[PDB]
């Protein structure tokens, strides 16, 4: 007697918005933004973080004497440190291009530490001094890998020393320069007072002298080290020499792996989990396109954006015998989209047009993997420090990156409404092609009721109807 | 225009202290400027006595000696001699109408 | 000691004007300021002005401003006063004084003006009268 | 009888362009890009600007006595400041760091000027050294806020002096070295040759001493001061010791509000207005997302872009009773957008569906919103300013800023074009859409006409008319069709 | 008989992807990505570079021996150089901001250089000095633009000289500092030992001193010599002073053009041919939009992205009764157009007015995508010290950033307007066939295979009135 045509209705509350109309209920949809992390710090790629904890880099490499749990070092994946951390320079001072350090160290992921010169090389020194600021259990003490050369008897002899750079990849020294806050001091430390450090490599050149001065008591003290460091090159050789005031360096770090890694500001410990992508807030499990969790990701993530919702629609307007395709979908279909009631005397019901459903389909899968595949992820470290005298660089670093996000994340929504659009769009135009096609064939022998609905002046067996259903019908 | 201000005169018998003040104020003494002394006999052009307030030439004899506190300043000449007889003046810069140096009103030293 | 050699006193008209120069032993080239300071009979002694020849810089007393020109030669290292609308009150004698406080330089300048006079001319007497 | 199916037209000469086609006239437009400021400096806020005139930042805060008139600033809502001012170092000279705390300044609203170091307690030295670089009227001078610490008679004792900062926020201290142009003139003002000049708290540490030299001369002079500038934190102490050299600060800054604001180069002046954007141009007072006027802004301004127009349809394609969409527009409906005009034995007429309309109707204004509410606005200063020899990082702020006007103004031009694409089409499809509703409820019982009306093959009244253009007809008789 | 309404179709292969689908064979496409450069370094408008071979820009500019064929600095329109010269300072040393004097060349096409103070006026001084590390030929030398002033007899006069630039325009010095291994060197070459240089002009105020120290050897020395260089503005002094240790400029270079250049890196040598787009691969002459040749690039080039294809449909889909059945390949004046069967018989022809709207629809849609791409000179590339790696970084992620951005922006709009330009032809031939029906009316009958079938007889002439959309055909209107 009669074909219906119509289109799958469901039991959905899921709503995505479009650029014209807003809150539309819609029977599939994809959500492509990932919002939720474990809420834990994991041992990235299955290797563990380096916790420093309490200390600073610059305590760590000094040797600071609270810092002695980090003079082994297993090879790490992060390197995990609290911001405003405690144990950094026990005695005061300054640590010169120590952000360029810390930058160095997110490309590194393991260190050897050599004995490049063994204390007791300086037979002719003192290199058994100390101070209360670095004191342990309060006996005094310093900075674990570094000497402290001081006058031995009544004399300063000049301190010489040097490294060969044979230990198979470029290594990391560190040095300092003692600055007394009086000359009463220069002189009960060192006996030499017009005194200098000269520190030179194949490419560096550098010759200071200490600068004596009253300064503020920092931690007991009012006198202050400099610290500095260079790279020396594999085969180079670095020279010291010294009339006082010179804190030589005992060991040097070998770097040995020079992979992608970074320095994460967190306040947490490390958790017995893995991930591919962490953040502060904890690991972010997932395989979306974009993430709204945290701006400073390390390791291989989506693309963070400012967004709460991004959802791309897959499936039909949700609209829930006699009537479809017209006056709403139908909640009596579920094997296709798009398809037939095939009502006559035999029997009647529902069944998918599974050509028009099976290209749809294949139509959305491709138009969400074109949406989020074509999408660049990489490893990444996040981030960079600054000095309080590089604000105007600090500033341009936050301006492109928010820069970037803006134009990410605009993006994203602009896709995701201009896509559902398009697609509920197709899913309509669907219909009505379908409509069309039966309308096509069955020219006459069929009367429209004009809700969807096709009623025949040639009775229609169930293998007629068949026959509409495919492309015979005759 | 004439701040710096001077007894009239001063005296002493041969052998006395005698002073000569030198007052004056914010704008001239004070200020952290210095006060100068000159010396001067009838006749003549004045002699510089004591410079930077406490200072002397050299020539000048040690019974000559500067002082200055405040906006206050003082001439003090020990062992007074008989030929101490002189005209004696402060000066110091005076930083009101755009600037200009100061002369006191000058201190008759009569000897006794 | 340093010679300024001051020239000799003149007699003058009231509605008129005075000139008085002083030489200097090299003061015009070394960088000691020259300035001038009046004496009126039985009086104390008054700061009229300066000029430094090195800078070519002068100052007046509020009293002389539009009065007293004050200018200098070094070619002869002579530094010159001149002053108009004469009146009878001044009948003073006139000095030059080397300010042997704020020393000078060239390609620079500067001023505390917490000088001295270290060296004085002989004293230029001017009478004004009818 | 007759319906027809139409669309509104109009007396509109607005055009738009697309991806397709351009020069499409349309009835209705909105222009999204800000075209128009003021022409004036005005009040950001309603709180006025610093106006520095012809003093530099160095001028201002160092005193440089023809910015007499900046000793007592009041709060500033924006520094106005001229290109290439007079009125910087009187005394030749340089100032270290100096771009660094022009970058501070954007972030200063106001400035607590304190006593720190008061001049007439250095007792031991010449406090009333000037020269004729810094002179007022002829009278020889120096920096108003600083101390030119020279020999006290033959003498210059070690000069020491110190500030604990508890003026209960951050502080501003600024000072300097003098370095002249020989030996001589180093004994004249300070008696002392190997002099030093050593400054710190408990973050700097600097010593530092003078380098005599010749060089040529600069506002007459051959020697050079060089500033310093440090920020010494709360409770914090500076110290300061010299042997010679030293140009002791009188006075610090304290910062006291820590706002956003920033340094703006204009050669005008304040005029009596108020704005919530303010460009060197001039003031922009506007609702749309993005405006050409300027690339440097101070304030929350829409986005700068590089383009003439960003005009987007919300209207129908301007096509200028018997006839229906196909032939064009009928410039007679004006109660909506799409609609239907009609005749029988009652009346001519004209109608609206309201239906139709409004759904199209808030269509397009969603489709607006969601262009210009996806623009994120903030307050930004946008501009740095660096020295002659970080052309490598000048040149990277410079192609940043380039970088990002390229994308956004590339985004906003596509996004303009392919919407109002698609804004014609979706008003197309809306008559279209009309058309077949009607005639799908009416089928046989009329005749199509080819040029969208339907003809009825019965009498139709009003009430009749008024129906179908409602949603209810049904007439299964009167076959005059035969 | 019958009316068809339908498409033109045609023997191409070339395909295009579209969100919906991929590998779509399209009639007509255009490829807007440039992937192909010649292989040559050519002179960019005409004008060659400045081959530096194997010197650096310091061996160039302070006159290393090995460089000699640089000293008359004909003009260039771009810097090349090779990665990793060896033709750099002879002597061993260092230059102070050089990766900013690298830069500063960046925006230099010409220099004059001038004899700013010729050696032989140091009439107190040794001006012949030299050593082995700089030798020609086994004879002891040094750097061909300066002088190594050393001790004459037993002493070293204050060596003083200035120069005020009246030259025309901003002038480039370049001086430096010998550093001694030992103090016996400094005594023999020097005979003053607390010695310094001392430089300065109205804005530079610079004094230094040597550092004694034991110091490796580089090319046979233990001693090393700092470079430093400044700016002179016109009409400004420069002022040099040394009690020792002062290696004066002899020439100063003038900067004459002060134009839009850069510095490239590359292996290769000049070959005889012209550009306006310069990669280090190869010169790229073209006219599209983007182009995947090279990263850095020098001139006014395409924008380049990191993809492989980005092609627009232009044509229709190429899908060899009609229309609903697949558009005729035959059909050879048009895309869209009419089958006209008849008692004369037969034929195709296209439908003009369909066409050419549709045809300059695409053609500006074309437009749109292509000319909304802005061009600039651009020498996209920096120089860093390796003590400024987090700026090289930062620098780094600025350019993968603008990359990522415009690559990405350049495949959806190509994936989205395709899917457009498909959508577009469809609709335009199913418009096509309703403008038709409505007009025939009840005189035709559809046939559901996209043809018109008359009720009545219509020969050729009627159906070019049916094509044009004039006509009206009541004889026999009756289907029966
Ligand atoms: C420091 O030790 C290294 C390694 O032994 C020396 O470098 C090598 O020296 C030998 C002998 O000249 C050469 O054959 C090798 O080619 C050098 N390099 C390599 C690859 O090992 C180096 O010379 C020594 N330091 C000094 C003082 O120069
Ligand atoms: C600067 O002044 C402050 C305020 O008086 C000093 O800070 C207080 O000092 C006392 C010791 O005198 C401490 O017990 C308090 O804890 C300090 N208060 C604060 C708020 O810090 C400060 O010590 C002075 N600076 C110096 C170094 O003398
Ligand atoms: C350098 O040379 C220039 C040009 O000869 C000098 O500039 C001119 O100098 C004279 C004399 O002072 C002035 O009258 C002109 O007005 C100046 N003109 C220009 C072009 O600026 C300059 O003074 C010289 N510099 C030195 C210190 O020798
Ligand atoms: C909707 O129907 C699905 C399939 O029966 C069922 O799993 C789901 O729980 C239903 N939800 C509601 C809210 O009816
Ligand atoms: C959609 O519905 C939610 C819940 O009622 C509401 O908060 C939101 O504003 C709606 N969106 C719009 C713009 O209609
Ligand atoms: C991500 O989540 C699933 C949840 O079942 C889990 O099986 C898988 O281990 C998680 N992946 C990682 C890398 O933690
Ligand atoms: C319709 O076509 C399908 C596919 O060939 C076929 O399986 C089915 O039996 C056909 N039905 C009829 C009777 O037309
Ligand atoms: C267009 O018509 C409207 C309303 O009839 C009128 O207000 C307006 O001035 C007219 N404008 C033009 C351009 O003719
Ligand atoms: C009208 O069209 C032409 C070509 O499409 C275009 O150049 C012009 O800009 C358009 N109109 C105006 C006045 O802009
Ligand atoms: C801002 O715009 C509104 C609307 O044009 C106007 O009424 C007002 O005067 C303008 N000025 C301000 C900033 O108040
Ligand atoms: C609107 O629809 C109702 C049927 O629901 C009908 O009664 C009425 O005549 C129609 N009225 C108008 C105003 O179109
Ligand atoms: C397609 O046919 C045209 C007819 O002119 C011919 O020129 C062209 O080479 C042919 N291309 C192929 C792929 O055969
Ligand atoms: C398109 O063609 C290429 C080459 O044959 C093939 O690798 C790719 O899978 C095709 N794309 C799809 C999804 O059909
Ligand atoms: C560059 O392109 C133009 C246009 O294609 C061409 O005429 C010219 O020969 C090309 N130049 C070279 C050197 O190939
Ligand atoms: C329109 O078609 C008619 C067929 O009757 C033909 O005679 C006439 O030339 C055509 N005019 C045009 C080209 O518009």
């Amino acid at each position: 007697d009669q074909i219906c045509i119509g289109y799958h209705a469901n039991n959905s509350t899921e709503k995505v918005d479009t650029i014209l109309e807003r809150n539309v209920t819609v029977t599939h949809a994809k959500d492509i933004l990932e919002k939720t992390h474990n809420g834990k710090l994991c041992k990235l790629n299955g290797i563990p973080p380096l916790e420093l904890g309490d200390c600073s880099i610059a305590g760590w490499l000094l040797g600071n004497p609270e810092c002695d749990r980090l003079l082994s070092v297993p090879e790490w994946s992060y390197i995990m440190e609290k911001e405003n951390p405690r144990d950094g320079l026990c005695y005061p001072g300054s640590f010169n291009d120590y952000e360029e350090l810390k930058h160095l160290l997110s490309s590194v992921k393991h260190f050897e530490k050599v004995k490049i010169l063994p204390k007791d090389r300086w037979t002719q020194h003192t290199t058994t001094g100390g101070s209360r600021a670095c004191a342990v259990s309060g006996n005094p003490s310093f900075f674990r890998n570094m000497v402290w050369l001081t006058k031995k008897g009544s004399n300063y002899p000049v301190a010489k020393g040097s490294y060969n750079n044979t230990s198979g990849e470029q290594m990391l020294i560190i040095w300092g320069v003692h600055h007394p806050n009086d000359e009463t001091e220069q002189r009960t430390l060192y006996q030499n007072v017009g005194t200098y450090v000269s520190v030179g490599t194949s490419t560096l050149n550098k010759r200071s002298t200490p600068d004596i001065a009253t300064r503020p008591k920092v931690n007991g003290q009012g006198g202050r080290m400099e610290f500095s460091w260079t790279l020396l090159d594999m085969w180079d050789t670095i020279n010291f020499e010294s009339t006082g005031n010179l804190i030589a360096p005992e060991y040097g770090f070998k770097i040995s792996k020079r992979g992608s890694s970074g320095i994460m500001k967190t306040e947490g410990t490390l958790e017995n989990c893995e991930t591919k992508c962490q953040t502060p807030l904890g690991a972010i499990n997932t395989t979306l396109p974009f993430h709204n969790v945290h701006p400073l990701t390390i390791g291989e993530c989506p693309k963070y954006v400012k967004s709460e919702k991004l959802v791309l629609a897959t499936g039909l307007r949700n609209v829930p015998a006699i009537a479809g395709f017209i006056e709403g979908g139908w909640q009596g279909m579920v094997d296709g989209w798009y398809g037939y009631h095939h009502s006559n005397d035999q029997g009647s019901g529902y069944a998918a047009d599974k050509e028009s459903t099976q290209k749809a389909f294949d139509g959305i899968t491709n138009k969400v993997n074109s949406v989020i595949e074509k999408m660049n992820t990489q490893f990444e470290a996040v981030g960079k420090e600054f000095s309080n005298l590089e604000r105007r660089l600090e500033n341009l670093n936050k301006k492109m990156e928010d820069g970037f996000l803006d134009v990410w994340t605009y993006n994203a929504e602009l896709l995701v409404l201009m896509e559902n659009e398009r697609t509920l769009d197709f899913h309509d135009s669907n219909v009505k092609n379908l409509y069309d096609k039966v309308r096509m064939q069955l020219r006459d022998n069929v009367k429209e009721l004009g809700n969807g609905c096709f009623e025949f002046y040639h009775k229609c067996d169930d293998e007629c109807m068949n026959s509409v259903k495919n492309g015979t019908y005759d | 225009q004439s701040v710096l201000t001077q007894p009239p005169s001063v005296s002493g018998a041969p052998g006395q202290r005698v002073t000569v003040s030198c007052t004056g104020s914010s704008s001239n003494l004070g200020a952290t400027y210095e006060v100068h002394w000159y010396q001067q006999f009838p006749g003549t052009a004045p002699k510089l006595l004591i410079y930077g307030s406490t200072n002397r030439p050299s020539g000048v004899p040690e019974r000559f000696s500067g002082s200055k506190s405040g906006t206050s300043a003082s001439l003090t000449i020990t062992g007074l001699q008989a030929e101490d007889e002189a005209d004696y003046y402060c000066q110091s810069y005076d930083t009101s109408l755009r600037g200009f140096y100061v002369f006191g009103t000058g201190t008759k030293v009569t000897v006794l | 000691q340093v010679q300024l050699v001051q020239s000799g006193a003149q007699l003058r008209k009231p509605g008129s004007s005075v000139t008085v120069s002083c030489k200097a032993s090299g003061d015009t080239f070394n960088s000691y300021s020259i300035h001038w300071v009046r004496q009126a009979p039985g009086q104390g002694l008054e700061w009229m002005g300066r000029i430094i020849p090195v800078f070519g810089m002068t100052h007046y007393a509020q009293r002389f401003r539009g009065r007293i020109t004050v200018s200098a030669d070094k070619s002869t290292r002579t530094a010159y006063m001149e002053l108009t609308s004469l009146t009878s009150a001044d009948t003073a004698m006139y000095y030059c004084a080397r300010d042997g406080g704020d020393k000078f330089h060239s390609s620079g300048h500067f001023e505390t003006n917490q000088g001295y006079f270290d060296h004085w001319g002989q004293g230029a007497l001017v009478t004004v009268s009818s």
